[PDB]
C-alpha cells in the first residue's frame, strides 16, 4: 500500500505540474477587454404559491412555460408560469423529497429523495392525471439530483457516493459510475448528453462519460462540500456551489480552475447555482436567505435577488433565458425577470 | 360600571339640571 | 330623573290646577306668578307659602314670602310696580357649581387627545401589517380586528361628541353606535384575551373551527345585547337624546362589558403564572422577564379596568368618582396607542419587514 | 485539495512524551475547527480532541485530560498535539480531521468511517 | 378562452386539494428520530410501533398524529441529509448512557453539541432519551463502571440538590445518571439563547411513557413556540 | 484498502495521461460563446416588453 500511495503522490504531483503549465493567464487579464454588464436589477414577476414546507427541487420544463416542483410537504406541483395555473399534484409516497425532474419532452416528471427510489411519473395518461408509472431502485442512500436524457434514460445521484444511469422501460441500471468518496448532491447533463458533473461532499467534482462508465476528469479547488453544480451553456466548461462561500467555475478541456465568486461578506454556502443563457450571468443560491446573480466573466457580483425569506434551495434558468425560477425553504416560488 | 358610559349619563344628567336651573332663575329673575 | 320638559308640563298643570281653583279689612284676592298658587292673604299681614313640592330645585322645607295690603291688592316693591316677594328660601340650596363642567371639560379633553393619538397610532399600524403579506397570519388577523375595534370606538365617540354636545334619530343612532362599539372594543380585548388562552391550553388546536367562531363572536355577541338595549329603551323609555338613564336597562349594555372585563382579568393571571413555569423550568433574571412579559401584556388584556370595574354609579363632585374618571380616561384613551406601539411599532417581525422594506426600496 | 500530513508518531515507552504535528494544505486554516482523532487497533474511530478556530476554545476528551495539550499555529497551518505520560492503551492511529464547514460551531462526520476531510494519520504505538 | 378556462377550472380542483392537504399537513407533528443502533433506538421505535432510505412510525396520542422517522440504509455522514429535518417537531435524540469506540457516550456528547449548534436545527428542539438507564445501574452497582477513568470531572461534580433520585435507587446510580444529563445539558444550556430546548429524560428501551415523554415535550414545544411569536419568552 | 488504492492509483494515472489546451484558448471560447449569444438572452440583455411574457 506504501508504493500505491507514493505513486498516487507522484501523479498527482504531475497533475498539479501539467495543470499549472498550462495556467499563464488568468480569466480576470483577458476579460478586462470585456465590459462590465452593470446591475442587474431585475424583480419577482411571478410568486407562487402552495407548497406547505421547503421546496427542495425544481425543475423547468423545455417550453420555458411549465415547470415542476418538489416539497418537503410531498406534494410535485406543476405551474403554469405565465398564468400561475397549478397543472398537476402529485402526492409523493415520501415526503422527503430532495429532488425532481422534468422530462425533455415533458411526459414524464421525476421524483427522489431519503427514500432511496427515483420515482418516474407520467404527465400524458389516458385518463389525463399523474400514477407511478415506474419505481427504480438501487441507491444506498439518500437521492440528491437526478435529470432526464430521454423517455427511457435518467441519470440519478445518490448519497452512497455514486451515481447511476437508468433505463426507465426494465427499470434496472444501464451504467453505474462510482469513484466518488463523498455523497454526491448534483449533477448536470452536457447540452449534448453524453458527459456529466457531478459534485460530490469531497470537494470535488468528477466529469462523466456516460457511454463508457469512466470519470474522465476530476476538478478541485473547493475548500468544503459541493452542493449544487451546472454545465456552461457551450457545454465545455461548468460551476459549482461549495459550503466555503464561493462558487467556482471549471473548464473541462483546461481541468483546472478558471474563475472563483466569493466576497468577505458572504460567510454562507452556495446551495443553487444555474447558468443563463448567454453564459454571462451565473445565478447562485445562498445560505442567507439571498440569491446573488455574478458577472462570470468579471467575476463581480452583478445583482441581488433579495426578497425570498429563508434559505434559497433550488434556482433553474429558462431555455430560452425568458426566466428565472427560485424555489426556498419559505414555501414560494418566485419567477423573475 | 362602564366609565365612558357613566361619564355620558352623568354629562347628560348635568345638562337637563343645568338647563332647569336657568329656567328656574330666569323665572325668578322676571318675578323677583 | 325629572326633566325640563317634565318640569314645563308640570307647571302647565300647576297654572291649570291654579286657574280651576280661581274659576271655583279687604283680604287679597287668589293670583297665580306661575310658580305658586296663591290663596287669600290676610289684610296687613305677610302671607308665607312653603315651596311647591312640583318644582325640583326648590327647598320643600323653605318658605316664599308675599306682602298683601288692607286694600285687597298685593303690594308692590317700593319704587316699582312689580309686586313684592321673597323666594330666597326656596332657592338656598342652588350654586354656581363651574368646577362640575370644569372637570367635564378637562375629561374631555383629556380623552379627546388620547384617543386621537391612539387612531392615529392605530391606523399606521393596521395600514402596516395589512401592507406585508408575509405578516398575514391568524394572530396578526386578530389584532387587525382589534385595531378595527379600537378605530370604530375613537371614531365613533367623537361623532357623540359632536353631533350630542355641540330626541331626533340623529343623537339616537350616535349614542347607539357609540355604545355597540364601545361593547365590540370590549369584547374584541376579550377575544385577544381568549386566543392567546387557547393557543396555549390547546396547542394541538384546529383554526378552522374558532377563528370565524370567534370572529363572529367578538363582532356579533356586542350586537345582540345592544340591539336589546335598543328595542327595550325604544319600549320603555323611547325619550329625548338616548344618553339618560332609565334606571336598570343601562345594565343591559353594561353587565356583559362587565362579564368580559372579569373574564380578561383571569386569563391574564393565568397566562402570566403559565410564563413563571416557562421561566422556571428553564435566579432574579426569570423574575425580570415575568415582569416584562406581564408589562407587555396588560395593554392587550385590558387589566387597567379591573381596578374600576365594581364600582358604582357614584356622585359626580366626589374624589372616587374624579379620580376614577381621571384615570379610567387616560388609560382608556392611551390604550390603543399603547397595543399599536407594543404589538405593531416594536414587534420583532414588523420592525424586520419594515427594515428590510427600506433597504430594498433604497 | 483538502490534505492533511500528519507527522511525529513513533515508538515510546509508557509515561514517555511525544509531539504529534499536522500540516494543513489547501484551504484556510484559520477558519475551521480542528479535531484530533484516533483509531485504535481492532477499535472504531474514537475523537481525542477539539480546538476553534482561533484557538481560544479548547476540549478534550476524558481519558486524554490533563496529559495531552492541543494547539495550533495558524501562521504556519499547523495543528500540534503534545502527548504526556503515555499508557499503553493509548497506542493508536492518529489522524488530523477537520470540520466539515467553516465559521460553523458544529463539525459533523470528523469520526465517520470514510471521511473526505481527515489525514492519513500516524501511527503512536506504546 | 377555452384554453384559459379549462386551465382555471383544472387549478381550482387542485387547489381544493391542497387546501384539503394543508390542514392534514398542520395537524401532524413530524419527529426526527436520531441515535446509534446499540442505544435501544430499535427497541424505542418496535415499542411505540407494537402499541429502504427512511422508516415511518405513524401513531396517535390523544386524538394527535405523531409521524416519526427513524433512518434506515443512510451512510454515517449526516452532515448533509439532516438538514431535511429542520421542519420537524423535534428530534429525539436517543443515547446508550451505560456506554461510557471505547468512549461511545462521548460520541453521543459530540453528536449532540453538533446538532444542537447546527445552524438549521438552531430553532428545532431536542428530546434527549438517556435509553440505557438500567444497564448503568448494573455497571455502577458492581464498581466495574468507574467514570473516572472516562470522565474526570466525576470525582468533583457534585450533586445537585434538585436532583430527584427513583425510591431504593442507590445514590451512586444517582449521581452518575445526572452527571451524564448533566453533561449533556452543559452544551444545551450553553449558546441555547432559547429559541431551542432540549429535555433530557431518563428512559429505558422497554418504558412504556416514551409516547407520552414525547407527547409532553411536544406540547410544550409549540406552547414556547407560540409565546416567542407573541414575544413572551 | 490495498484495492481502494489500486484504483485510485489507476483513475490518477488515467487522469494525468488526460490531454489539457491551453486555458487561454478555453478563455478565448468562452469569450467567442458570450459574444455570439449576448443578445439572445432577455437576462443580460433587457427584454423587450412586446415579446415579455411577465
Amino acid at each position: 500500500l506504501d508504493q500505491l500511495r507514493q505513486e498516487a503522490e507522484q501523479l498527482k504531483n504531475q497533475i498539479r505540474d501539467a495543470r499549472k503549465a498550462c495556467a499563464d493567464a488568468t480569466l480576470s487579464q483577458i476579460t478586462n477587454n470585456i465590459d462590465p454588464v452593470g446591475r442587474i436589477q431585475m424583480r419577482t414577476r411571478r410568486t407562487l404559491r402552495g407548497h406547505l414546507a421547503k421546496i427542495y427541487a425544481m425543475h423547468w420544463g423545455t417550453d420555458s412555460r411549465l415547470l415542476v416542483s418538489a416539497s418537503q410537504d410531498g406534494k410535485l406541483i406543476i405551474w403554469d408560469s405565465y398564468t400561475t395555473n397549478k397543472v398537476h399534484a402529485i402526492p409523493l409516497r415520501s415526503s422527503w423529497v430532495m429532488t425532481c425532474a422534468y422530462a425533455p419532452s415533458g411526459n414524464y416528471v421525476a421524483c427522489g429523495g431519503l427514500d432511496n427510489i427515483c420515482s418516474i411519473y407520467n404527465l400524458k395518461t389516458r385518463e389525463g392525471n399523474v400514477r407511478v408509472s415506474r419505481e427504480l431502485a438501487g441507491h444506498t442512500g439518500y437521492l440528491s439530483c437526478c435529470r432526464f436524457l430521454d423517455d427511457n434514460q435518467i441519470v440519478t445521484s445518490s448519497g452512497d457516493t455514486t451515481c447511476a444511469l437508468w433505463d426507465i422501460e426494465t427499470g434496472q441500471q444501464t451504467t453505474t459510475f462510482t469513484g466518488h468518496t463523498g455523497d454526491v448532491m448534483s449533477l448536470s447533463l452536457a447540452p449534448d448528453t453524453r458527459l456529466f458533473v457531478s459534485g460530490a461532499c469531497d470537494a470535488s467534482a468528477k466529469l462523466w462519460d456516460v457511454r463508457e462508465g469512466m470519470c474522465r476528469q476530476t476538478f478541485t479547488g473547493h475548500e468544503s462540500d459541493i452542493n449544487a453544480i451546472c454545465f456552461f451553456p457551450n457545454g465545455n466548461a461548468f460551476a459549482t456551489g461549495s459550503d466555503d462561500a464561493t462558487c467556482r467555475l471549471f473548464d473541462l478541456r483546461a481541468d483546472q480552475e478558471l474563475m472563483t465568486y466569493s466576497h468577505d461578506n458572504i460567510i454562507c454556502g452556495i446551495t443553487s447555482v444555474s447558468f443563463s443563457k448567454s453564459g454571462r450571468l451565473l445565478l447562485a443560491g445562498y445560505d442567507d436567505f439571498n440569491c446573488n446573480v455574478w458577472d462570470a466573466l468579471k467575476a463581480d457580483r452583478a445583482g441581488v435577488l433579495a426578497g425570498h425569506d429563508n434559505r434559497v434551495s433550488c434556482l433553474g434558468v429558462t431555455d430560452d433565458g425568458m426566466a428565472v425560477a427560485t424555489g426556498s425553504w419559505d414555501s414560494f416560488l418566485k419567477i423573475w425577470n | 360600571a362602564v366609565s365612558e358610559h357613566q361619564l355620558l349619563h352623568d354629562k347628560g344628567k348635568s345638562i337637563q339640571d343645568l338647563r332647569r336651573r336657568e329656567l328656574l332663575e330666569k323665572l325668578l329673575a322676571k318675578l323677583h | 330623573v325629572m326633566t325640563k320638559e317634565e318640569q314645563i308640563f308640570l307647571l302647565h298643570r300647576a297654572q291649570a290646577q291654579c286657574e280651576k281653583r280661581l274659576k271655583e279689612g279687604r283680604p287679597c284676592l287668589p293670583e297665580w306668578d306661575h310658580i305658586l298658587c296663591w290663596p287669600l292673604g290676610a289684610p296687613g299681614e305677610v302671607v308665607a307659602v312653603p315651596c311647591p313640592d312640583y318644582i325640583y330645585d326648590f327647598n320643600h322645607k323653605g318658605h316664599a314670602y308675599r306682602r298683601c295690603d288692607r286694600n285687597g291688592s298685593w303690594e308692590l316693591v317700593p319704587g316699582h310696580n312689580r309686586t313684592w316677594a321673597n323666594y330666597s328660601e326656596c332657592v338656598k340650596f342652588l350654586t354656581n357649581e363651574t368646577r362640575e363642567r370644569e372637570v367635564f371639560d378637562r375629561l374631555g379633553m383629556i380623552y379627546t387627545v388620547g384617543y386621537s393619538v391612539s387612531l392615529a397610532s392605530l391606523t399606521v399600524a393596521v395600514l402596516i401589517l395589512a401592507y406585508f403579506r408575509r405578516l398575514h397570519c391568524t394572530r396578526n388577523y386578530i389584532h387587525m380586528h382589534l385595531f378595527l375595534s379600537f378605530m370604530l370606538r375613537a371614531v365613533s365617540i367623537f361623532v357623540k361628541d359632536a353631533v350630542l354636545y355641540s330626541g331626533y334619530a340623529g343623537c339616537r343612532v350616535a349614542v347607539t353606535f357609540f355604545l355597540y362599539f364601545l361593547a365590540t372594543n370590549y369584547y374584541w380585548i376579550l377575544v385577544e384575551g381568549l386566543y392567546l388562552h387557547s393557543l396555549i391550553f390547546m396547542a394541538f388546536f384546529s383554526e378552522k373551527k374558532y377563528l370565524w367562531g370567534f370572529t363572529v363572536f367578538g363582532w356579533g355577541l356586542p350586537a345582540v345585547f345592544v340591539a336589546v338595549w335598543v328595542s327595550v329603551r325604544a319600549t320603555l323609555a323611547n325619550t329625548g337624546c338616548w344618553d339618560l338613564s332609565s334606571g336598570n336597562k343601562k345594565w343591559i349594555i353594561q353587565v356583559p362589558i362587565l362579564a368580559s372585563i372579569v373574564l380578561n382579568f383571569i386569563l391574564f393571571i393565568n397566562i402570566v403564572r403559565v410564563l413563571a413555569t416557562k421561566l422556571r423550568e428553564t435566579t432574579r433574571q426569570q423574575y425580570r422577564k415575568l415582569l416584562k412579559s406581564t408589562l407587555v401584556l396588560m395593554p392587550l388584556f385590558g387589566v387597567h379596568y379591573i381596578v374600576f370595574m365594581a364600582t358604582p354609579y357614584t356622585e359626580v363632585s366626589g374624589t372616587l368618582w374624579q379620580v376614577q374618571m381621571h384615570y379610567e380616561m387616560l388609560f382608556n384613551s392611551f390604550q390603543g396607542f399603547f397595543v399599536a406601539i407594543i404589538y405593531c411599532f416594536c414587534n420583532g417581525e414588523v420592525q424586520a419587514e419594515i427594515k428590510k422594506s427600506w433597504s430594498r426600496w433604497t | 485539495q483538502v490534505q492533511l500530513q500528519e507527522s511525529g508518531g513513533g515508538l515510546v515507552q509508557p509515561g514517555g512524551s511525544l509531539r504529534l504535528s499536522c500540516a494543513a494544505s489547501g484551504f484556510t486554516f484559520s477558519n475551521y475547527k480542528m479535531n484530533w482523532v484516533r483509531q485504535a487497533p481492532g477499535k472504531g474511530l474514537e475523537w481525542v480532541s477539539d480546538i476553534s478556530q482561533s484557538g481560544a476554545s479548547i476540549s478534550y476528551t476524558g481519558s486524554v485530560k490533563g496529559r495531552f495539550t492541543i494547539s495550533r499555529d495558524n501562521a504556519k497551518n499547523t495543528l500540534y498535539l503534545q502527548m504526556n505520560s503515555l499508557k499503553p492503551e493509548d497506542t493508536a492511529v492518529y489522524y488530523c480531521a477537520r470540520c466539515p464547514a467553516p465559521f460553523t460551531r458544529d463539525c459533523f462526520d470528523v469520526t465517520s468511517t470514510t471521511y473526505a476531510y481527515r489525514g492519513q494519520g500516524t501511527q503512536v504505538t506504546v | 378562452r377555452n384554453e384559459e378556462k379549462a386551465q382555471r377550472e383544472a387549478n381550482k380542483k387542485i387547489e381544493k386539494q391542497l387546501q384539503k392537504d394543508k390542514q392534514v399537513y398542520r395537524a401532524t407533528h413530524r419527529l426526527l428520530l436520531l441515535g446509534a443502533g446499540e442505544s435501544g433506538k430499535n427497541t424505542i421505535v418496535k415499542q411505540m410501533r407494537i402499541l429502504s432510505g427512511i422508516f415511518e412510525t405513524k401513531f396517535q396520542v390523544d386524538k394527535v398524529n405523531f409521524h416519526m422517522f427513524d433512518v434506515g440504509a443512510q451512510r454515517d455522514e449526516r452532515r448533509k441529509w439532516i438538514q431535511c429535518f429542520n421542519d420537524v417537531t423535534a428530534i429525539i435524540f436517543v443515547v446508550a448512557s451505560s456506554s461510557y469506540q471505547t468512549n461511545r457516550l462521548q460520541a453521543a456528547l459530540k453528536l449532540f453539541d453538533s446538532i444542537w449548534n447546527n445552524k438549521w436545527l438552531r430553532d428545532t428542539s431536542v428530546i434527549l432519551f438517556l435509553n440505557k438507564q438500567d444497564l448503568l445501574a448494573e455497571k455502577v452497582l458492581a464498581g466495574k463502571s468507574k467514570i473516572e477513568d472516562y470522565f474526570p470531572e466525576f470525582a468533583r461534580y457534585t450533586t445537585p440538590e434538585d436532583a430527584t433520585p427513583e425510591p431504593g435507587e442507590d445514590p451512586r446510580v444517582t449521581r452518575a445518571k445526572y452527571f451524564i444529563r448533566d453533561e449533556f445539558l452543559r452544551i444545551s444550556t450553553a449558546s441555547g439563547d432559547g429559541r431551542h430546548y432540549c429535555y433530557p429524560h431518563f428512559t429505558c428501551a422497554v418504558d412504556t411513557e416514551n409516547i407520552r415523554r414525547v407527547f409532553n415535550d411536544c406540547r410544550d414545544i409549540i406552547q414556547r413556540m407560540h409565546l416567542r411569536q407573541y414575544e413572551l419568552l | 484498502s490495498i484495492a481502494q488504492a489500486r484504483k485510485l492509483v489507476e483513475q490518477l494515472k488515467m487522469e494525468a495521461n488526460i490531454d489539457r489546451i491551453k486555458v487561454s484558448k478555453a478563455a478565448a471560447d468562452l469569450m467567442a460563446y458570450c459574444e455570439a449569444h449576448a443578445k439572445e438572452d432577455p437576462l443580460l440583455t433587457p427584454v423587450p416588453a412586446s415579446e415579455n411574457p411577465f
